[PDB]
């Protein structure tokens, strides 16, 4: 439990990864995931960026 | 009959109720209101021959 906001906060996104609806369903809780800043890379000739 | 507002869709899980395991034990208790009793005795007389 994250009670001091160490890790980075992705609840609230209005992503598909809610409890069910109905209580007769099991819950599957998603897996962390996050998205984090970096540097822009151009990939060698092709101009294209990671 | 096709279900309409008034009709009356009961889902169970919805409440809170006892979960228990094995060896598990649980009671219900209940008294009945005030009734009249049965009688088990019957009549030597017709009441229209008294």
């Amino acid at each position: 439990v994250d009670h001091e906001y160490k890790y980075p906060y992705v609840l609230g996104q209005g992503q598909d990864t809610l409890a069910p609806e109905l209580p007769i369903w099991v819950y599957f809780p998603p897996q962390y995931a996050y998205l984090t800043v970096g540097d822009v890379n151009t990939q060698g000739i092709s101009g294209d960026s990671k | 009959k096709l279900a309409s507002e008034e009709s009356a869709f009961y889902v169970l899980e919805h409440s809170s109720f006892q979960l228990l395991g094995t060896g598990g034990t649980a009671t219900m208790s209940y008294k009945f209101p005030p009734v009249p009793p049965e009688n088990l005795e019957g009549c030597s007389q017709h009441f229209y021959e008294m």
